[PDB]
């Protein structure tokens, strides 16, 4: 990759690769083809893990077929099944209501190893103290 | 900007580089784009992280402020945009490669690579470089001796 | 010289030693 040319992500689901009602037709109408996320994706799919969030990229010009490309997990939200509450306030911030994991933070952030600008991976930890300071919810340190 | 105590800072520190340092190269960065920095950086990353690194500031009026000091094969670098990358450990290595192969996939000139200083001299891509640790071809170089 | 007595030492030795060395066998011969 030295030149981008299309490039639309709304988070998808591993388990079966078939949706409808959220994406379904609006993720391949423009020279995209239905029939082979499903023939593609799951070819990359189970070598992982399935059922949660997948933001993802395809190879599609106007040239019929196409491949699949793979990439990350948000990281604020790795702070639900990767912390603790699933919303992040409830007490608008107004209040400052969250609660965090200081252990976590870095291995489950290190867990995003492979988009992130900083060399030092301490530093790729001091990014998500801003990144979990979204709230005001503070770490116990 | 900043005043001279800051300006000051640019110098002692980028000139103890120098005083501190191993190999030097070139590059004019008209276009240089942010996917540009990001992957050099993975390469300054290799090539350790930030032992590395490349200070945009060819004001004559800063890094030849440096110069005077070593390095002054450089009065004539610093003319025009420039983008100076000083070695601290590793070879005097494949800093010198990529600068080209890199400028040679578009990413920018490379000022033709005006060149620099470990000799005190100009321009010309060598590899003549991480061979080093090839002493192994000093190894092959023995039983080859020995047998043949 | 004696061969086994040069192959003993050398493929057991330190690192800059060689560093400030190999930058000169190139000198002598080739």
């Amino acid at each position: 990759a030295k030149k981008v040319q299309a490039y639309v992500k709304l988070q998808v689901a591993a388990g079966m690769a078939n949706p409808s009602p959220p994406v379904g037709p609006a993720l391949g109408q423009q020279g995209v083809n239905i029939m082979e996320f499903c023939k593609a994706f799951n070819a990359k799919t189970d070598s992982i893990e399935k059922g949660l969030p997948i933001p993802v990229v395809i190879t599609v010009y106007a040239d019929r077929s196409f491949t699949f490309v793979t990439k990350t997990p948000p990281a604020a939200v790795l702070l639900k099944k990767a912390a603790g509450i699933k919303s992040g306030s409830g007490k608008p911030n107004k209040d400052k209501v969250g609660k965090i994991s200081r252990a976590q933070l870095q291995e489950i952030a290190q867990t995003k190893a492979a988009d992130m600008t900083g060399a030092d991976i301490e530093a790729m930890t001091r990014s998500i103290e801003g990144t979990a300071r979204s709230m005001g919810l503070v770490v116990e340190d | 900007m900043a005043l001279n105590l800051q300006d000051k800072q640019a110098i002692v520190a980028e000139v103890s580089e120098v005083a501190k340092g191993a190999l030097s190269a070139v590059v004019a960065d008209s276009r240089g784009v942010t996917v540009d920095k990001m992957t050099e950086l993975r390469k300054a990353g290799r090539e350790a992280g930030v032992y590395m690194r490349v200070v945009r500031n060819t004001l004559l009026r800063r890094a030849v402020e440096g110069t005077p000091f070593e390095c002054l094969k450089d009065a004539f670098v610093g003319p025009t945009l420039i983008a100076y990358s000083m070695e601290h450990p590793g070879a005097a290595a494949r800093l010198f490669k990529e600068f080209a192969k890199a400028n040679a996939k578009f990413e920018v000139k490379a000022a033709a690579f005006e060149g620099e200083l470990i000799p005190a001299s100009q321009i010309d891509r060598l590899a003549t470089l991480p061979t080093y640790e090839e002493a192994i071809a000093r190894l092959m170089a023995t039983m080859k001796e020995a047998s043949a | 010289s004696i061969t086994k007595d040069q192959i003993i030492e050398a493929v057991a030795a330190m690192s800059v030693m060689d560093v400030v060395e190999l930058i000169s066998a190139m000198e002598e011969k080739f």
